[PDB]
This record gives C-alpha cells, sequence and structure tokens, in this order.
C-alpha cells in the first residue's frame, strides 16, 4: 500500500527529528554487540529503536539512521519498506492486531471481527477519528494454540469472546490495562482438561546418568 | 504446584530490553575486528 | 489451421486477450519462424504439369 | 524533394557476404579485385567470478544490498 | 594441471577449476538462456531460466552459479530440462503487459526471442497481470515500471560500479518494485549505461524513445569520440 | 524393541510445561539443569560429537535432515575466521507453537544446549534468534542470559574451563521467510530478509563470512541432555530411524487444544482422543487431519485410522512431518476456504527473489479464489495439478514447495467436494 | 473480404488508430510502406510520415 515515499509535509526531510543521548548510549550498546568490520548490520535494532521512540517513522529518522550508520540510505529504505514492524504511515498510540490465518478463522473469527467493528464503530483497515485505536487485522502471530488472537502494544491475547472484547475496549477507555497472557483461568498454554501432562516434582541429577 | 511462577514480566515496559542490553554490555570479550572497520571507511 | 503458434498466426481474441499471441505475432510478422537447414525437392501435379519448386 | 526518401546511387551497398572462416573471405576478396579491410575477432574473455567468493568475509567485493 | 571432466551431450571437455557451468556449456556452444547473468556483474539466482537436468540428483539445479566438482555429465536437451523452461516462461508472461507494439525494445527484446526459442505456445491464467504507478528516474532516462520483470540486473550494476545508490527492491511478494522510495534524481555518470543493461523493454532513452526499431537501422562500425578512451 | 510406545515420566526432555517450582538458575540446577558440565565438555567435544552421530538425534524444524551428520561437517579445520552457532527461534508455519512455553519458562536449558554445541564445533559465540513479535518472552531470556553471566558460570573462563563462549539475542521484524537458513544469515547481516543459493553452503560461507550453523530450538534444548543422558537410550523412544521424542500439539480444532511431549511411534487416534480434551463432535465429525504445520498435505479420516505418527508412513502418506499442527478440522466447514486462506498467508508471506513462487502462489491466489466462488471447469482443477507440479523444485527455499503441497493434498483428497461446489456455482449461473 | 482503398481508422471519438509499430513496412512485400514516427509533448507515441506506394501495393 504506497511502497513509494510521495512527501506530503510534516514529513520532506528535514523534518525536525532527533534522538536523546540516552538513546545514543543504546545506540552504543548495540553497535557493541556486533563485530567490528560490519559494523552496519545494527539497522534493524537501530531503526526499531527510533520506532519504539516515535511510534510512526518519518523518513528523517532513516536519515538520521544513515548519519549514525555512515552508510548510504537505500539498504534503510529497503529494509524500512521489506519488514512488517515498521509501521511507516502515521498511526495512533495503541495498536489492535486480530490475527487470523489457519486455525484462527474456524474458532470464530468473525465474531471477533464484527465485535472489533460494532463496539469500535471505524472499518476495518483505517483508523479512528482520533489516535490510539488503529486496527488492522494480520497473519500468524506465533501463538496458534488458542482463539483467533490479539496483539496489542507488546501484549498479548487469547481465549476471547465478544463480552470479554468489550471488557478489553471498556478498560482501553478506562486506561488500565489487562493481564499478559490468555483468558479463561489456565495461566498458561495449558491442557484445560485433567493433567494430561507431567504431575510430580521431578528427581533430578541423582539417578543414573551414563557419566555426567 | 500449579501456580504461575511468570509475571516478572508483568510491566516490563519498552526500553526495558534496550536497558538490559546497556545492562549486560560490559564484560564483554572485544568482538574480533578484521582488516577494515566497515567496506567503505 | 494447426496446432501450433509458432508457425501460424493466433486469431484475433486470443491476441486481444494473451501474451504469447501478441509475443508470437510480433516476431513472426518482423521475423518470420526459423525453418531448419535442409535442401529439399517437391514437385505437385499442376494441370501444366510437373510444377517442381527445389 | 517529392516524398522524403532515401534514394542513392549505390547499387553495392545492399551487398553482404555470409562466410565460415577468415581464409576464405581473404581468399575470395583477393580473387574477386576489390581490396579489403581485415579487422580482427575477439572472443568473450573468461572471467572467475563465483557466488561464495563474492560474498566473502574481508574481501572488499561485498554488494551489501542483495 | 587444474583440469575439471565435464561431459555435454556426451563430449568430454577439460575446464579451469572454480568456474560455473555456464561457462563450461558457452565453452562447447551451448547458450543456456539467462536474465539475470551477465558477464560483468556478479551473479544472482532470480531469473531461474539457467536450469539444466544433471543425471542421479533429481533437484533440477541452477547453472548460474553453480560450480564445478569433478566429473559431471550435463544434459541440456532432456525432458524435465525442456519442462522446466516452458515452467519458467510460462510464470513470466502474467505480470507483464500487453506492450510489444507501444514498447520501444520490441526488435530486441529477451522475453520475446527467448520465448519463440524455448517457451509455450498457449498460455493459462486468464485474470491477473498487476499494475504499477511509474516512477521518475531522471530526465535522460524514460522509465516504465510496468515492463520491469523484476529480473535484478539494475541494481547490481548500481551498487557496484555506479556506487549512487539511489535503486532499491522495496516490497515484497508479487509487489516488488525496483526503484527509488524517495522521488529522488539518478544523474550521474554512465545513467545512460543502464538502457542496454536493462534487459526488457522498461528502461528506454529518453530523445530517441518513439522513432525507430532495431530491424529498420543498420548497424555501422565507429569510435567513440571527445574521449580520451575509444 | 519396543510394543508402538506410549507416554512415560521421568523419562520426559525438560520439566516445568507450566507453572513449576520457579524460574530461577538455582531452580533449574535442582531440577537438573547447569550440573557438572565441565567434565563434559573437557572429556573431548568429538566425543560429543560422536554421541550425537551415535543417539541418532533427528534434526527439527520441518526438515528432517540429520543432526549429526551435519555437526560432523561442521568440524572444519580453525582459521583465523572464527565460528558460529545460530539458533532460530522464529515462529512460523501457522499451527506453530513449539517453543513459545519452551523460551517462556526454561531458557537455560537452551543457554547450555548451545554451549553444549558451541564446544562442540569450536564456535565462539551463539546469535539466538527471536521472531520480533515476543517482546515478553525475549526480555524474559534476556534475564535468563543476565542471570546466567551474573552468575559468571558462562562468558569468558566459562564453567570454571579455558573457554570463552558468549550469547547474545537478535530480534526479527517479523516475517515467515527469516526462519529459513541462510535469509536467517542476511537478516543478521543488516541486509533485508533473502535467502542464498545453496550449493554455497551457510556450513562454509556464513555469517558475514564465517563457516557457522544454524538449529533448531528443540534440538539445541535436547542436546544436553543427550551428552548427560543415556546413548540409544534416549534412542529407545519410537522407530529406528526417527527416534525420541516431539512436542506433539493439537493446536486448531477440538475440546481444550493444547501441547505434549510425546514419543515418536505414537497412535494418533490416542494423540487426539486422549491427550487434548476430546474431539468437537466425536471421532466421526472430523473431515481432515493436516499434520506439518501447515507446509504438508493433509490427510482425511481413512487414511489416519490406520497410519500412526511417524516420519516414514507420513513420507510414504506423501507429507513432511513438523511441529504443533498435527490437527483435525471438521465437516461442518469449508476447507476449501481454509485452503485458500493458507494461500493467502503464503501470498501475504513470501520473497520474491524467485520469479516461480512469486508468479505460482499469485495463480493459485486467484484460482483458489474463484474455487471458493467455484467459478471453473474441471480443467482448471487439472492446471492447478500442473502448475504444482511445476512449481516443485524450482525455487531457492522451501517456501516454494510448502506452498505447492496443500493444493496436491485438496487435489488427490477432495476432488468430488470440489466437483459438486463448481457444480452448485454451475446450477447459480444456470 | 475485398482488399480495396487503403484506409485508416479512428476510435470512437477518440484518436488515430494508428500507433507507428511498423508491422506493416515489416510484411510489407514491396516495401510501399514507410514510416517515420516521433512522439508529441502530449505523452502518447505518434507518426510524422505513414505513406504508401500504389505502384508498390499488390493488396
Ligand atoms: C521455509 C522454512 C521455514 C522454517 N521455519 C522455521 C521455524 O518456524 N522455526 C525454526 O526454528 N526453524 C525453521 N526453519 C529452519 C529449520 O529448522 C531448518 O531445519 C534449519 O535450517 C536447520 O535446523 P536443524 O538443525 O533442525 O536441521 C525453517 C526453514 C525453512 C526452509
Ligand atoms: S519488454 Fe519485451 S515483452 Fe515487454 S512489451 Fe517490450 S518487447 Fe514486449
Ligand atoms: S528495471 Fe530492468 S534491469 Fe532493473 S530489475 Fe527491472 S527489468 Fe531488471
Ligand atoms: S521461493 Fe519465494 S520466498 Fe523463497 S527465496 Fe524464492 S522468491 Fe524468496
Ligand atoms: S505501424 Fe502499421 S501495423 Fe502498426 S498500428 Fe500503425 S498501421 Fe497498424
Ligand atoms: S503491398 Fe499493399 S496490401 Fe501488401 S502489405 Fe504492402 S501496403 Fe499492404
Ligand atoms: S494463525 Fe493466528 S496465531 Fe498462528
Ligand atoms: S541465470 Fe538467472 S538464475 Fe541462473
Amino acid at each position: 500500500a504506497l511502497f513509494v515515499h510521495r512527501d506530503t509535509p510534516k514529513n520532506n526531510p528535514e523534518t525536525p527529528f532527533d534522538f536523546t543521548p540516552e538513546n545514543y548510549k543504546r545506540i552504543e550498546a548495540i553497535v557493541k554487540n556486533y563485530p567490528e568490520g560490519h559494523k552496519a548490520a545494527a539497522v534493524l535494532p537501530v531503526l526499531d529503536l527510533a520506532q519504539r521512540q516515535n511510534g510512526w517513522l518519518p523518513i528523517s529518522a532513516m536519515n538520521k539512521v544513515a548519519e549514525i550508520l555512515q552508510v548510504p540510505p537505500m539498504r534503510v529504505y529497503e529494509v524500512a519498506t521489506f519488514y512488517t514492524m515498521y509501521n511507516r504511515k502515521p498511526v495512533g498510540k495503541y495498536h489492535i492486531q486480530v490475527c487470523t490465518t489457519t486455525p484462527c478463522m474456524l474458532r470464530n473469527s468473525d465474531s471477533i471481527l464484527e465485535a472489533i467493528q460494532k463496539k469500535l464503530g471505524i472499518k476495518v483497515g483505517e483508523t479512528t477519528p482520533d489516535k490510539l485505536f488503529t486496527l488492522i487485522e494480520v497473519e500468524c502471530l506465533g501463538a496458534c494454540v488458542n482463539a483467533p488472537m490479539v496483539q496489542i502494544n507488546d501484549n498479548y491475547y487469547e481465549d476471547l469472546t465478544p463480552k470479554d472484547i468489550e471488557e478489553i475496549i471498556d478498560e482501553l477507555k478506562a486506561g488500565k490495562i489487562p493481564k499478559p497472557g490468555p483468558r479463561s483461568g489456565r495461566f498458561s498454554c495449558e491442557p484445560a482438561g485433567g493433567l494430561t501432562s507431567l504431575t510430580e516434582p521431578p528427581k533430578g541429577p541423582g539417578f543414573g546418568v551414563q557419566a555426567g | 504446584n500449579t501456580t504461575y511462577k511468570n509475571l516478572q514480566h508483568h510491566d516490563y515496559s519498552t526500553y526495558t530490553f534496550l536497558d538490559l542490553n546497556l545492562d549486560l554490555s560490559k564484560f564483554r570479550m572485544p568482538q574480533p575486528s578484521s582488516g577494515r572497520e566497515s567496506p567503505r571507511h | 489451421k494447426v496446432d501450433d503458434a509458432k508457425v501460424s498466426p493466433p486469431k484475433r481474441a486470443e491476441m486481444k486477450t494473451s501474451m504469447e499471441s501478441l509475443i508470437h505475432h510480433f516476431k513472426l510478422y518482423t521475423e518470420g519462424y526459423q525453418v531448419p537447414p535442409g535442401a529439399t525437392y517437391t514437385a505437385i501435379e499442376a494441370p501444366k504439369g510437373e510444377f517442381g519448386v527445389y | 524533394p517529392l516524398m522524403g526518401w532515401a534514394s542513392t546511387a549505390d547499387p553495392l551497398s545492399n551487398l553482404v557476404l555470409t562466410f565460415s572462416t577468415k581464409e576464405d573471405a581473404i581468399a575470395f576478396a583477393e580473387k574477386n579485385g576489390w581490396s579489403y579491410d581485415v579487422e580482427e575477432r575477439k572472443v568473450p574473455k573468461p572471467k572467475s567470478k563465483s557466488y561464495g567468493a563474492n560474498f566473502s568475509w574481508n574481501k572488499r567485493t561485498r554488494v551489501s544490498t542483495k | 594441471s587444474n583440469l575439471i571432466e565435464v561431459f555435454v551431450d556426451g563430449q568430454s571437455v577439460m575446464v579451469e577449476p572454480g568456474t560455473t557451468v555456464l561457462q563450461a556449456c558457452e565453452k562447447v556452444g551451448m547458450q543456456i538462456p539467462r536474465f539475470c547473468y551477465h558477464e560483468r556483474l556478479s551473479v544472482a539466482g532470480n531469473c531461474r531460466m539457467c536450469l539444466v537436468e544433471i543425471e542421479k540428483a533429481p533437484k533440477v539445479v541452477a547453472a548460474c552459479a553453480m560450480p564445478v566438482m569433478k566429473g559431471w555429465n550435463i544434459l541440456t536437451n532432456s525432458e524435465k530440462t525442456k519442462k522446466a523452461r516452458e515452467g519458467v516462461m510460462e510464470f513470466l508472461l502474467a505480470n507483464h503487459p500487453l506492450d510489444c507494439p507501444i514498447c520501444d525494445q520490441g526488435g530486441e527484446c529477451d522475453l520475446q526471442d527467448q520465448s519463440m526459442m524455448f517457451g509455450s505456445d498457449r498460455s493459462r491464467f486468464l485474470e491477473g497481470k498487476r499494475a504499477v504507478e511509474d516512477k521518475n528516474i531522471g530526465p535522460l532516462v524514460k522509465t516504465i515500471m510496468t515492463r520491469c520483470i523484476q529480473c535484478t540486473r539494475c541494481i547490481r550494476f548500481a551498487s557496484e560500479i555506479a556506487g549512487v545508490d539511489d535503486l532499491g527492491t522495496t516490497g515484497r511478494g508479487n509487489d516488488m518494485q525496483v526503484g527509488t522510495y524517495i522521488e529522488k534524481m539518478f544523474m550521474s555518470e554512465l545513467s545512460g549505461n543502464i538502457i542496454d543493461i536493462c534487459p526488457v523493454g522498461a528502461l528506454t532513452s529518453k530523445p530517441y524513445a518513439f522513432t525507430a526499431r532495431p530491424w529498420e537501422t543498420r548497424k555501422t562500425e565507429s569510435i567513440d569520440v571527445m574521449d580520451a578512451v575509444g | 524393541k519396543t510394543s508402538f510406545g506410549s507416554l512415560k515420566d521421568e523419562d520426559r526432555i525438560f520439566t516445568n510445561l507450566y507453572g513449576r517450582h520457579d524460574w530461577r538458575l538455582k531452580g533449574a540446577q535442582s531440577r537438573g539443569d547447569w550440573y557438572k558440565t565441565k567434565e563434559i565438555l573437557l572429556k573431548g567435544p568429538d566425543w560429543i560429537l560422536g554421541e550425537v552421530k551415535t543417539s541418532g538425534l533427528r534434526g527439527r524444524g520441518g526438515a528432517g535432515f540429520p543432526t549429526g551428520l551435519k555437526w560432523s561437517f561442521m568440524n572444519k579445520p580453525s582459521d583465523g575466521r572464527p565460528k558460529y552457532l545460530v539458533v532460530n527461534a522464529d515462529e512460523g508455519e501457522p499451527g506453530t507453537c513449539k517453543d513459545r512455553e519452551i523460551i517462556r519458562h526454561d531458557p537455560h536449558k537452551l543457554v547450555e544446549g548451545c554451549l553444549v554445541g558451541g564446544r562442540a564445533m569450536g564456535a565462539r559465540a551463539a546469535y539466538i534468534y527471536i521472531r520480533g513479535e515476543f517482546y515478553n518472552e525475549a526480555s524474559n531470556l534476556q534475564v535468563a542470559i543476565r542471570e546466567a553471566y551474573e552468575a559468571g558460570l558462562i562468558g569468558k573462563n566459562a564453567c570454571g574451563s579455558g573457554y570463552d563462549f558468549d550469547v547474545f539475542v537478535v530480534r526479527g521484524a517479523g516475517a515467515y521467510i527469516c526462519g529459513e537458513e541462510t535469509a536467517l544469515i542476511e537478516s543478521i547481516e543488516g541486509k533485508q530478509g533473502k535467502p542464498r543459493l545453496k550449493p554455497p553452503f551457510p556450513a562454509d560461507v556464513g555469517v558475514f563470512g564465517c563457516p557457522t550453523t544454524v538449529a533448531n530450538v528443540e534440538t539445541v534444548a535436547v542436546s544436553p541432555t543427550i551428552c548427560r543422558r543415556g546413548g540409544a537410550w534416549f534412542a529407545s523412544f519410537g522407530r529406528e530411524r526417527n527416534s525420541g521424542t516431539k512436542l506433539f500439539n493439537i493446536s486448531g480444532h477440538v475440546n481444550n487444544p493444547c501441547t505434549v511431549e510425546e514419543e515418536m511411534s505414537v497412535p494418533l487416534k490416542e494423540l487426539i482422543e486422549k491427550h487434548a480434551g476430546g474431539v468437537t463432535g466425536g471421532w466421526d465429525n472430523l473431515l481432515a487431519v493436516i499434520p506439518g504445520g501447515s507446509s504438508t498435505p493433509l490427510i482425511p479420516k481413512s487414511v489416519c485410522e490406520t497410519v500412526l505418527m511417524d516420519f516414514d508412513a507420513l513420507i510414504q502418506a506423501q507429507t513432511g512431518l513438523g511441529t504443533a499442527a498435527v490437527i483435525v478440522m471438521d465437516r461442518s466447514t469449508d476447507i476449501v476456504k481454509a485452503i485458500a486462506r493458507l494461500i493467502e498467508f503464503y501470498k501475504h508471506e513470501s520473497c520474491g527473489q524467485c520469479t516461480p513462487c512469486r508468479e505460482g502462489v499469485d495463480w493459485m491466489n486467484k484460482v483458489m479464489a474463484r474455487f471458493v466462488r467455484g467459478d471453473a471447469r474441471p480443467a482448471e482443477i487439472d492446471s492447478l495439478w500442473e502448475i504444482s507440479k511445476q512449481i516443485e523444485g524450482h525455487t531457492i527455499c522451501a517456501l516454494g514447495d510448502g506452498a505447492a503441497w496443500p493444493v496436491q493434498g485438496l487435489i488427490r483428497h477432495f476432488r468430488p467436494e470440489l466437483e459438486e461446489r463448481m457444480q452448485r456455482f454451475a446450477q447459480q449461473h444456470q | 473480404r475485398f482488399r480495396g482503398e487503403h484506409a485508416l481508422r479512428r476510435y470512437p471519438s477518440g484518436e488515430e488508430r494508428c500507433i507507428a509499430c511498423k508491422l506493416c513496412e515489416a510484411v510489407c512485400p514491396a516495401q510501399a510502406i514507410t514510416i517515420e514516427a516521433e512522439p508529441r509533448a502530449d505523452g502518447s507515441r505518434r507518426t510524422t510520415r505513414y505513406d504508401i506506394d500504389m505502384t508498390k501495393c499488390i493488396y
């Protein structure tokens, strides 16, 4: 979706943009982890540092990363166009990601889509008439083990139902953050049946191990 | 025992990873060099 | 015609909706189809006689 | 000047001769009278380029973009 | 003394070590059809037309960037060799629209010659055929980025020999646009030497653009002037 | 040998599936980690290589190539250029979770595994490539490495032994294709994620130009217990070639879908009805089975009545076995819609080096959309058979073959349902 | 299907139908088709000269 720059100022360098010297010390740690000789490989962590500084990134962020990492910026434009984290459009504060591919659609994701729609109001893919409620549906996030899943900003949410969805949207309006895990009890990815897994606290290194 | 001994990550804010990267940067072998410092230096 | 788009140009509807039709059309009317190296004779029964082409 | 064509006093400019080897070109041009300019033939120069030799550790050949 | 035996169509030939399959097949006279390879550019594995079946290896392997172990038999005229070539030519002609009249490299395209001499005859795939908004590289080079087959030959030449670094891949899937993200002129030295590198008619000369075609014009030897190189 | 095997406890691979004792270097020490391993490292790493090659540790991550032969290729004579170990932890192939629970509960066994692997091949550092979607468990892994360096038993003069070794975490940025063999490597390089060609191997030219290797979470996590447990008695779990345990997880469509450790040889019916609740609607209700994440053709009911969950039986059933999605889907839904959703997934996450996967995934997207709307004649379903015979074995990576296979699953098993959907749209047109 | 006058056409409420692609010169067996083509400032490609020898036409 519009993979050319197409300026529209509040963009179009030099946009006013700069970091914190504390963040520059973070950058020194980041290019201290990597070996010298191939110093330019830290484009992805430095640009994600820019993304978590400013939730959307302008092009002057990419020019600043080119200044710090001394390479021509076209590599940075490649990386910014390539991946999926780097939301190059200006979006709002909180960010809804409704994951649905293979188990998630058959575990009633359309009720989840309709719940997000008829509570939030705005159509899918768009934003809201302020910030902080940008909605996208996405492909697999990895946590396939449960209900069609919700990622808000570095927070996973499983075992969904429309009443819990209304709870989550009400608590976003009140600002209080829910738990970082699923719902319907089961504090981790559990067999919700009758403890089919290991039960007992194990022995350890004590029994017969082959020379160890 | 049937109790969630995690939730230490309950409130890890978005700079905790990078602060921890700064915390773990020292006591480390010197990240070996090879000739140039960059292919365009 | 034949079952080969490398000898005769294809017809109009496929020429307006293909890609291979336009490619074979264009090269078949600029270069023409290539002919393997060989010396043939034939002669058919024209009403005047053996019309031979070598 | 009536049309805008290309008229010429060149009967021989439309000729071209396809030969197998240079020796018979020399022999035929010496046989049929007119002089000739032999320009030489240049091969595609064999170069040694390979993938792992392009993506090494210390050499400056490093594409940095693919 | 540094010789490797390859059997091309039964004929044995000794090859210097470290080279490619393609250099051996061109040494014995075969031209394996190719798009992404070029003798002055480093090799990528994009265009896939280089395929050939070596015996007893059921994966048909790429020959643009194949190192040469000892004792090969390389068959360029087997069955699945021809099937692989017909397949890749069947895939390339979807997202490259009908422009061979109004194109500028009609007489000397590469898709057209290789689609005659290697490709198919009757296509498939009714719908499709994505479109790309055109770019503005510079007022010396006319650019239509719809005919681009994403062959990835211009970017390697830019980043190696030109070094101007204003060309890049963008995006994923079918939607991979080759060009400048940031609406900037590519005006440098040898910027005119991209119109002959680009193997399809997507990058052409600006002032020449719509005059002639490569059959009416006749060739003549001449010398580089206004320079000291020649 | 074994009478087809079943579950057994205290010979389980990892402890603490959920909510056990603590999360601590001392807690893992009490459970059996970090235990006397200097004598493991100083018995001789070539003995560790012989232990791996003798124990028969099957490689994981959707490949099936053996671990021992690969790490035997990882014993190149050392140059000035060092060697790197790279632990992939990207979580692709929906029906995915094989390492999220591990990397949250016990990362210390992964740390000891990559330490043993780095001493095994003369490596010097272990880069752990985590998917970027995982800030919480990534920070948990960071606190694990923090406590490991704070105890100081790894790092420099590690385990009381003169062998330095470090462990780093590099985040992803969200792509299925980062999980592969060499697009991983160039994702470390700072370039955009795109693989390289295979006959120049990553075991030969790898991370920036050093010979390196890449392994899955599960193989590295079992790798300390392969050293500190019984050789060939780990191989007492299952059949001859495919041996050891595997995380068989129903992610998807049963009552209470979940994850269990099981042996290699296990009946699929026992796996479904005896380890994850029950089937929604009973055993008669289920339409089909997919193993292998999502890079694998589907399996109907009549095949899976007898074919137990094993690599040899699944490859003879024209399928590849992977992780966490060994699941059924119901008769009540459209498996055509599910497969077209999977093709939309493979379109949304793919790079465009190879023209075959790009153009073929384009064609299969539009054709499967027209099949969900039933908009063709059976020449088109045979055409889809043609395109899946031509994509197979023409690409760089394995995503092209992984996109080719579900078409073949649908055609080989659910032909008359396709015919009836096309006849329904024929009656709608008529 | 008689072959007569050598007339051109134009689009329905539109432009000249020829786009100067020289195929008629490439198949004209006595080369009566003579084309010299130039574009214009609009963007669409065009001609300058499109001529036929009625001597050399053979229908
Ligand atoms: C298409 C593709 C997808 C892959 N996805 C994953 C994945 O989700 N997680 C993972 O850890 N490895 C993944 N891998 C890598 C495999 O684990 C592969 O076996 C690896 O390159 C070597 O690991 P091994 O030690 O198990 O042989 C993937 C590889 C390919 C080609
Ligand atoms: S690039 Fe080739 S195939 Fe494309 S329009 Fe031009 S001549 Fe035709
Ligand atoms: S612009 Fe031309 S050279 Fe560049 S990728 Fe496209 S077809 Fe290839
Ligand atoms: S098959 Fe597709 S995703 Fe894989 S390397 Fe080739 S172009 Fe990229
Ligand atoms: S150049 Fe000739 S063949 Fe082409 S559009 Fe014009 S009249 Fe037709
Ligand atoms: S001779 Fe006449 S009918 Fe024949 S191609 Fe030429 S202009 Fe057309
Ligand atoms: S598909 Fe929704 S979590 Fe993997
Ligand atoms: S020649 Fe282009 S892929 Fe080998």
